[PDB]
């Protein structure tokens, strides 16, 4: 018995390659479109919710997942394995941060740990890459806003904008025509629901959209108050309502 | 064929084709017979040589004062199962101060040689044993294969050519179970027992090797000059 | 843990590993080893398709393992270093349980014995690797060389070459070195050194090394325009 | 069992080759170039990224620059989450050696223990090598200023200039042409920029796709200071070089 | 608090003659000012003409000997039949004790037999595996009452060649193994006087090259 | 138990090598367990060890020790020195540190290269190099002798007796010491035994023979 | 290491011509509280052997236990189970001896004394001891705690030696064993007029008998008992 | 691939098998017992004439009582030898007493099949064991890596080991004195020998009760190869 799986799965071919990297991002091609733009006073990110069948509730399944108050992510792939990597992200977030600096790590760093995580399963003994690309928005204090993309193989690359999944191709060219560096956050936020109904095909409503943003301090969303520096997570998801006002004025 | 290639694997036919291919060096080992009455156990080794030079492959071992061997096959297999057998005697007498049964001992040797046939890595044992004994319970003979399969018996013949001792015996089998009280009679009855068994080659005094065990008899091994009254 | 029996027998007798890692030693640049009557010099090739090296702080051909013994290789330079680590922790070892430094002898046993050990271990491929390792035993002025190889065997050499072409340089060795009379002096054994190299080489720049070991730790290493005099030299007395 | 699955990643080739080595070289060659050049009075290290998109934050990134200590930096082609792996093990390593000695670590033992854990993964252990190969450079008061280099193999070699990654033929071969001892570093920058800029994939070399950094001991007296560019600052000496 | 230790009283002998060895004991055992057993016999026969006694903690001397009388067998078993020496046994029983130097059995280790040359041998055994190849030695509670008198009558010492002026030593010589029994015999008795924890019963092992002979005596039961 | 037992041991080096001698008593708090006790230990042919503090830890590590020896030599292909023989033990024994080892031994021999050695070796990890020493209840007495009479230059058979005499003055007074003396001698070729000395005997011998220990009547 | 806490006080026994007897009390005493009153200090072995217990009453049950495994796993694979390959006391005792010397030598004791009664296959007395230290010896007559300072006195005028074995029959051997119970209760605190009593003869078998009283006791002397001296009222 | 412990339909061990192929690569040695000793005698082969001989250490001490030569991959024996040291001295240790070379032998060949997937694979290497005891007195072994070994009155092993062994089947009787066996390894290792023999490349070496285990001098062993010329001139 025991796992006597101790050597790579993942190796290199002659001309180079990294087969299993590379046939893991052929996985989050096929997987949905999911977009992320950042504003000067805010980020958002967004995906369609594909339902696998119209009696599932599309509720109990969330896409957007909150890591930290102030940081958020999205995924286009595999979605089990975006759930366990969640799951591991917001523990290392503690155990590798929080339980040092009594303080949430900033956005790049949290990316960092969750790179690790990705390239250790192309590395490791017995086990397959994950099949998902990840966008992970967030603040903190000293960086402010930041929006990071990361692959399969463990790579992570900030954008100002971008796209990853189905419809990732023709997604990019739409929102570098409308991204600038003044963008406040309801444009941004404009300007991603008309950059996905391109990618989405069948209903196009608060109920298939599901739409998160890292902006300003909720107090409201905190719990409790009496103390002042304590003053609210940034990230906050939209409701169902709060999308469809907004479609109304597309 | 593509089912050879270790032990953990079946055939389509439902066959473990490594646990057959250690019965086959077995098949290739130099005969050995066993056989027993109400009051002894005998044990009779057909001992092999490389050439002249050399001395002849010792084929029997004792396990406790009331308990033995003979092998067929991969001899250092033989010497892990036999220290395995001596220590479990051993076992039973240090803590219960019990001498072991020899229908325990065969269930033990069972139980070792399965192991190695259901795991990775490992391999099957590649060889047979004939087991006698005295216990509270009389004389006893038991014949080990390393598929795990342990089977008690009067009498017995493992190796190769050994069908010939094994028809001889299942003639005689009325005759030397009730040779009682008299050891040299039994071994007379073994040492013709392994004689249908041989070809071209007749049994000399260092290629003869005979064991007993009995009612009043320790497990003791006979060869050299002291088998010369059985020639 | 990683178990892979990578080394093993084949059906003619052979274990390809141990053979394949040979391969690797005979890509690698030729290192030769002269012992005279009192030295021993250790000569090694370095290929000239690298310019704008910096060979201040290049790792060098030739490593002390201690003060009284040299180690030089030919086959993969990443292999060498973890076998001169292991050797170099063995000399301190030694001084401090026997206090007494090790004879060459006994380093070689080690450092073959590491060898061996990785053809036949578990997860483990054997090194692309030979030595050549020379040096005096404390207290002694007898000049000491020996060679090991992947296999793991070893043994005592009045002259010997490894690496690329080394049957060509080990030919010119075995014609122009006398067991009746070595190298009398420190001169007499770079020269044929130098000479060896010569064979092979292509040219005498910044392509030769070579070390001297003396007894009682005395080793120094030769600079390049005491190198090329021996070259200068060598040629002229050619042409004729 | 599990011995049909293997790839056996640790073996020799029958002409005595190390395959997955060799394969991660290749994987390598396919990387952005990067440079190092080393002058009397401080170090360059250049490096173009790979094909850049026009809405990729420039500013804050990085990809082949990083920083180990005060005195030693690395300029990385390969796989960049490999390299990450690599970078915090060094890292750790200089901070042991400044805790145990009370002493900045020298730059070559950094680089040998760097070299000899990639040498590790080579021959033992079953799993892959890592996909990257390092330009070192750094500074200590024993040799000065110096540059190196590492790959999969775990084999390292020291350079007054040298080239990694992609066309780095083609990009030896100019370095060996223009280079000389007596070198500036504001020469060698010119010569690192010039050397991308002829062997870049890309129709036009452009700020947005570089990465730039010197070591100098342009600080006040004494001293080392390390300069990672910025955006604008690779701008301005790409205007002062004369190549946009 | 939990004292793993105990002491079961009793005393052993072993002399060694020129063809012959014997080791006796008594058979009384004790805990405190209580009487276990009358008859608990603590001199065994192990095998290839070797007896031994282990006195003090019953527990760890029945431990030892049970150990002894293992490893004699197995001996037996690796090397071919091989008969154990009385000097490789005492070597062996030294490991054996030392194996536990840091929580030691409890006992005073007596082997008696013949040597390679045939000559009665006697061996002896600190808890800690210290041994010593001896002409004479008691064992146990009355030792110390025992082993002066051997000294005396035994080694000869103190006694000198009458008339001599104290100059000549009496001449050392082997006794008979009448004459031995008999200082056994008169060494308990005293002992069982003076000493009461030993009593009961005498048991003595004889060794020769014949084998291993017994005898038995009363010993007062008070 | 009792392993705190008392003793008398000594070796010096000289112009003829190495004088091995020590007593032969051991006691178990006043009984005197034995008279006959080997407080010398043949690790081998050419190399002696002293026994004092516990017999066991001594017996038992000096045997093993003559088995480190054995593979050195058949390894190495040269004998092994007393330098190096004396720091396996020692280094051994530091590792037991702590445990309660009781051990104060003398390792002796001579070789071409080192010539007539002794080490002190101590089971709290001591390892001395010198040319007198004493180990035991009884070490201050046989020092008192030794000090007053040692030279380099003295003979083989006056350094056999300078140590026979040490220990006759260390059995006298010393009420733990006592027994037997036995005598070795140390050379480049190898140790040779020079008999076992019955102290009652050989008291009455010296007194009569020297003129000493006026103070007992006799 | 262990400190007692329920405790079984004396367990008595000895050897008679044809088998064996043993004795306990059914109390389980709390220090000086007499806390439990129906315990069960003697337990069958097969239908040869007794094991009588005294000492720590949780570590009894745990031996329970063991002997009820060790009936099961010998059985296992045992066609002759219930005839010559069934357990005998002398197999029962070395495997407890073996068990409470391995718990001594790991510092974490059984804190008991056992006394293990029985009848060998080939008819021979088996009566052995063993308890926390290991310690093992064997007698004609055996008693744990009081008993052996109280019984074995009165058990030995019976039997004095082993050539008195022969000479006492079941009824007298049983007769000294209710009587040394007796003295027990005048003389043990920690003992109950409650008890146990198990023969086991190599002709008639084990008999079990439980529920015994003791009886015929001498108290009256008592009432012409006044003051410690000189009172005379 | 395959399982390294793995049996052919035939019953046998693959890698036991091939890595008897290996043996029979190696250089040459024999061994012969008589009443008055054992002989054990080697090929060196120097594979350059550069190679200094005497470096070349085929014949190998266990004990004092205890000799061994070696054949085939010769670095595998290093760990196996290490092994039998330490059992002969292990054995002193504990029982005071030198120890049977039968039982050396087993102690050796239970390492053999240590192998799977412990080792990788087996040895590469065959070893003459020989030895004296006083029970059964002078003896001479052969261990394979199989974990098998036989008592043999005379054996050959290497490349040249079937033709040597049929010549020791007719040349050897009970009665060999020591000398007449010191000849006749030299004899047999002769012809066999691609290269001429000399005292340089053969090594001889003998076990005695009365002076234990030694590997002869190139001296004494040229001294026996003259003799043995001259003898065989002589009729
Ligand atoms: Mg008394």
């Amino acid at each position: 018995m025991t796992d006597r799986y101790s050597f790579s799965l993942t190796t290199f071919s002659p001309s180079g390659k990294l087969g299993q990297i590379d046939y893991a991002l052929t996985a989050v091609k096929q997987g949905v479109t999911s977009l992320g733009i950042k504003a000067t006073n805010g980020v958002v990110i967004a995906t369609e919710k594909k339902s696998s069948s119209p009696l599932a509730m599309s509720e109990t399944l969330s896409k957007v997942s909150l890591l930290t108050p102030d940081i958020g992510a999205v995924y286009s792939g595999m979605g089990p394995d975006y759930r366990v990597l969640v799951d591991k992200s917001r523990k290392v977030a503690h155990t590798s941060y929080k339980r040092i600096y009594g303080e949430y790590p900033p956005t790049k760093l949290l990316v960092s740990e969750v790179a690790k995580i990705m390239q250790e399963a192309t590395q490791s003994g017995g086990v397959r890459p994950f099949g998902v690309s990840l966008l992970i928005a967030g603040h903190d204090e000293f960086n402010g806003f930041s929006l990071y993309q990361v692959d399969p193989s463990g790579s992570y690359f900030p954008w100002k904008a971008t796209a990853i999944g189905k419809g990732s191709v023709a997604a990019k060219t739409f929102l570098e025509k409308r991204w600038n560096d003044e963008l406040e956050l309801e444009d941004a936020i404009h300007i991603a629901l008309l950059t996905l109904k391109e990618s989405v095909e069948g209903e196009f409503n608060g109920d298939t959209i599901e739409l998160a943003i890292i902006g300003d301090e909720n107090p409201d969303l905190l719990g409790y108050t009496g103390i002042p520096t304590d003053k609210g997570p940034r990230f906050r998801k939209l409701t169902s309502q709060e999308i469809n006002d907004r479609l109304e004025a597309l | 064929n593509n089912y050879d290639g270790d032990t953990v694997t079946f055939s389509p036919t439902g066959r473990l084709f490594q646990v057959e291919y250690a019965l086959e060096a077995i098949k290739q080992g130099s005969v050995t017979v066993g056989l027993r009455s109400n009051t002894h156990a005998v044990l009779v080794a057909l001992k092999r040589n490389a050439d002249e030079l050399s001395s002849y492959q010792k084929k029997i071992i004792k396990c406790d004062e009331h308990m033995g061997l003979s092998l067929a096959g991969l001899a250092p297999d033989a010497r892990v199962l036999s220290n395995y057998l001596r220590q479990q005697c051993n076992y039973s007498s240090l803590v219960f101060n019990r001498k072991l049964a020899v229908e325990r001992a065969g269930h033990l040797l069972c139980d070792k040689a399965q192991k190695n046939t259901q795991s990775y890595g490992g391999r099957p044992y590649g060889v047979g044993l004939l087991i006698i004994g005295y216990d509270k319970s009389g004389a006893h003979l038991l014949e080990f294969q390393p598929s795990g399969n342990v089977t008690e018996l009067y009498g017995t013949a493992i190796g190769a050519r050994s069908q010939g001792a094994k028809t001889y015996l299942e003639r005689t089998l009325d005759t030397f179970i009730k040779i009682d009280g008299n050891p040299d009679e039994l071994i007379k009855a073994g040492v013709e027992a392994i004689s249908q068994s041989l070809r071209d080659e007749s049994l000399t005094v260092d290629n003869l090797s005979i064991a007993i065990v009995g009612k009043d008899t320790p497990f003791t091994i006979y060869d050299g000059e002291a088998v010369a009254k059985y020639i | 843990g990683y178990d892979r029996a990578l080394s093993i027998f084949s059906p003619d007798g052979h274990i390809f590993q141990v053979e394949y890692a040979l391969e690797a030693v005979k890509r690698g640049t030729c290192a030769v080893g002269v012992k005279g009557k009192n030295c021993v010099v250790l000569g090694c090739e370095r290929r000239s398709t690298l310019k704008l090296q910096d060979t201040r702080i290049t790792p060098s051909k030739v490593s002390k393992i201690d003060s009284h013994v040299v180690l030089s290789f030919s086959g993969l330079n990443a292999d060498s270093r973890i076998l001169i680590e292991k050797a170099r922790v063995e000399a301190q070892s030694h001084r401090l349980t026997l206090e007494d430094p090790v004879t060459v002898e006994y380093l070689t046993r080690y450092v073959a014995g590491v060898q061996q050990r990785y053809t036949q271990s578990g997860g483990v491929r054997p090194f692309g690797v030979s030595t050549l390792i020379a040096g005096f035993d404390p207290r002694d002025d007898e000049p000491k060389l020996y060679q090991t190889e992947p296999s793991g065997i070893y043994s005592s050499w009045s002259a010997q070459t490894i690496g690329r072409n080394s049957k060509t340089v080990r030919e010119f060795l075995e014609k122009n070195y006398d067991r009746k009379e070595p190298p009398a002096t420190v001169e007499e054994c770079v020269k044929l050194t130098v000479r060896s190299l010569l064979e092979v080489v292509q040219t005498g720049a910044k392509n030769i090394e070579i070390t001297v070991v003396k007894p009682d730790s005395d080793i120094v290493a030769l600079s390049s325009e005491e190198i090329n005099q021996y070259v200068t030299q060598i040629e002229q007395e050619k042409q004729e | 069992g599990s011995r049909r699955y293997d790839s056996r990643t640790t073996i020799f080739s029958p002409e005595g080759r190390l395959y997955q080595v060799e394969y991660a070289l290749e994987s390598i060659s396919h990387a952005g170039t990067a440079i190092g050049i080393m002058a009397s009075d401080g170090i360059v290290l250049a490096a173009e990224r790979k094909v850049t998109s026009t809405l990729l934050e420039q500013d804050t990134s990085t990809e082949k620059l990083y920083k180990l200590n005060d005195k030693i930096a690395v300029a990385v082609a390969g796989l960049t989450a490999d390299a990450e792996i690599l970078i915090n093990t060094a890292r750790i390593h200089a901070q042991n050696y400044l805790k145990t000695y009370n002493e900045d670590i020298p730059v070559e033992i950094l680089v040998r223990r760097l070299s000899d854990i990639k040498q590790g993964y080579t021959q033992h252990g079953g799993l892959r090598p890592f996909g990257v190969s390092f330009i070192y450079a750094g500074y200590d008061d024993r040799y000065g200023y110096q540059l190196y280099t590492s790959n999969p193999s775990g084999n390292y070699t020291g350079w007054k200039a040298i080239s990694v990654g992609a066309n780095t033929s083609a990009a030896q071969t100019l370095l060996q042409m223009d280079y000389k001892d007596d070198m500036k570093v504001d020469d060698a920058i010119e010569l690192a920029l010039k050397t991308l800029s002829k062997t870049t994939d890309s129709s036009a070399l452009t700020y947005d796709r570089l990465e730039f950094a010197t070591i100098r001991k342009g600080a006040n007296d004494g001293e080392v200071y390390q300069k990672i560019f910025k955006p604008q600052e690779i701008k301005d000496i790409l205007v002062k070089t004369g190549i946009t | 608090q939990f004292n793993p230790y105990g002491d079961n009283g009793g005393t052993i002998l072993g002399i060694a003659g020129e063809d012959f060895a014997v080791l006796a004991g008594d058979t009384r055992n004790i805990t405190d000012y209580s009487i276990n057993s009358r008859y608990e016999p603590k001199v065994f026969d192990c095998g290839d003409n070797i007896v031994m006694s282990a006195n003090g903690f019953a527990a760890d001397g029945d431990a030892l000997v049970k150990r002894f009388k293992n490893s004699v067998k197995w001996y037996h078993f690796d090397h071919n039949d091989k008969k154990l020496s009385i000097n490789s046994a005492a070597r062996n029983i030294q490991h054996l004790l030392y194996g536990k130097r840091f929580f030691p059995y409890y006992v005073h280790t007596i082997i008696a037999g013949l040597d390679e040359d045939g000559k009665g041998a006697v061996y002896s055994f600190d808890p800690v595996g210290s041994y010593e190849r001896e002409q004479c030695r008691a064992g146990g509670a009355a030792a110390s009452l025992i082993m002066p008198f051997l000294d005396n009558q035994v080694n000869f010492k103190n006694q000198y060649e009458p008339g001599t002026n104290g100059k000549v030593k009496k001449p050392l010589k082997y006794l008979s193994v009448e004459e031995v029994i008999k200082l056994v015999r008169d060494s308990f008795t005293s002992a069982t006087e003076r000493h009461i924890q030993v009593g009961d019963g005498l048991e003595i092992l004889i060794v020769t090259k014949d084998g291993v002979r017994k005898e038995f005596y009363e010993l007062k039961r008070d | 138990i009792k392993i705190a037992t008392g003793a008398t041991t000594l070796a010096f080096r000289f112009q003829g090598g190495i004088i091995v001698a020590v007593d032969s008593r051991a006691t178990a708090g006043n009984w005197v367990a034995s008279q006959t006790v080997k407080k010398v230990i043949e690790i081998n042919p050419f190399l002696l060890g002293t026994m004092a503090g516990g017999a066991a830890d001594c017996q038992f590590w000096e045997t093993w020790l003559g088995s480190q020896c054995r593979l050195h030599e058949l390894r190495e292909k040269e004998r092994i020195s007393v330098a190096a023989a004396s720091k396996i033990l020692s280094n051994l024994v530091y590792q037991y540190k702590g445990a309660g080892l009781s051990m104060g031994t003398m390792i002796c021999g001579y070789t071409r290269k080192e010539g007539p050695t002794i080490y002190y070796v101590d089971s709290d990890g001591t390892r001395l190099k010198g040319d007198i020493f004493c180990v035991g209840s009884g070490q201050t007495f046989a020092y008192g002798v030794l000090d007053s009479n040692y030279k380099w230059d003295l003979s083989v058979e006056d350094a056999l007796y300078l140590g026979k005499r040490s220990i006759l003055a260390a059995a006298h007074r010393d009420a733990y010491s006592g027994g037997s003396v036995n005598l070795y001698h140390v050379t480049e070729d190898g140790w040779i035994y020079h008999g076992n000395h019955d102290v009652g005997e050989l008291f009455w011998k010296v007194k009569e023979e020297e003129g000493s220990f006026n103070n007992v009547i006799g | 290491t262990q400190q007692p806490i329920v405790t079984g006080t004396s367990v008595i026994s000895m050897k008679y011509d044809n088998g064996v007897i043993i004795a306990a009390d059914n109390l389980g005493s709390y220090g000086s509280l007499l806390r439990f009153n129906g315990v069960e200090r003697l337990i069958p072995v097969g239908d040869n052997t007794v094991v009588g217990i005294s000492g720590d009453i949780s570590d009894m049950q745990h031996i329970e236990r063991l002997l009820k495994d060790l009936v099961t796993e010998n059985a296992y694979d045992n066609p002759l189970a219930d005839a010559e390959e069934a357990l005998e006391p002398s197999y029962i005792f070395e495997y407890l001896a073996t068990v409470m010397y391995q718990r001594r030598s790991k510092m974490n004791p059984l804190w008991n004394a056992i006394i293990v009664a029985g009848v060998q296959s080939n008819g021979d007395q088996f009566l052995r001891y063993v308890n926390l230290l290991g310690v093992t010896y064997s007698s004609p007559t055996l008693a744990t705690g009081f008993g052996a300072h109280m019984a074995n006195p009165l058990l030995r005028k019976v039997v004095d030696r082993e050539s008195d074995i022969p000479k006492t029959t079941v009824q007298v051997a049983e007769e000294a064993i209710v009587n040394a119970m007796r003295v027990l209760y005048y003389r043990d605190a920690r003992s109950s007029r409650n008890f146990s009593l198990a023969i086991i003869d190599k002709n008639t078998g084990l008999t079990f008998k439980k529920n015994l009283q003791v009886e015929n006791m001498k108290w009256d002397f008592a009432k012409d008992i006044k003051g410690y001296g000189t009172q005379k009222i | 691939d395959r399982g390294v412990s793995t049996f052919s339909p035939e019953g046998r061990l693959f890698q036991v098998e091939y890595s008897l192929e290996a043996i029979k690569l190696g250089s040459t040695a024999i061994g012969i017992a008589t009443k008055e000793g054992v002989v054990l005698g080697v090929e060196k082969r120097a594979t350059s004439p550069l190679l200094e001989s005497d470096s070349i250490e085929k014949i190998v001490e266990i004990d004092r009582h205890i000799g061994c030569a070696m054949s085939g991959l010769t670095a595998d024996a290093r760990s196996m030898i290490e092994h039998a040291r330490t059992a002969a001295v292990t054995h002193n240790l504990y029982y005071d007493e030198d120890i049977n070379v039968e039982s050396l032998t087993q102690s050796v060949c239970d390492l053999a099949l240590r192998f799977g997937e412990l080792m990788s694979r087996p040895f590469g290497v065959a070893l003459l064991i020989a030895g004296h005891d006083a029970d059964d007195g002078y003896q001479l072994f052969h261990a394979e890596p199989s974990g098998t070994f036989y008592r043999y009155n005379a054996k050959a092993i290497g490349s040249g080991s079937e033709g040597a062994q049929a010549e020791l089947l007719n040349e050897w009787h009970s009665s060999l004195t020591l000398k007449e066996a010191e000849l006749l390894v030299l004899k047999i290792l002769k012809q066999v020998m691609e290269e001429k023999l000399d005292e340089n490349n053969a090594q001889l070496s003998c076990i005695t009760k009365q002076d234990g285990f030694k590997i002869y001098d190139n001296e004494k062993t040229a001294e026996l190869i003259k003799e043995l010329k001259e003898k065989e001139a002589a009729e």
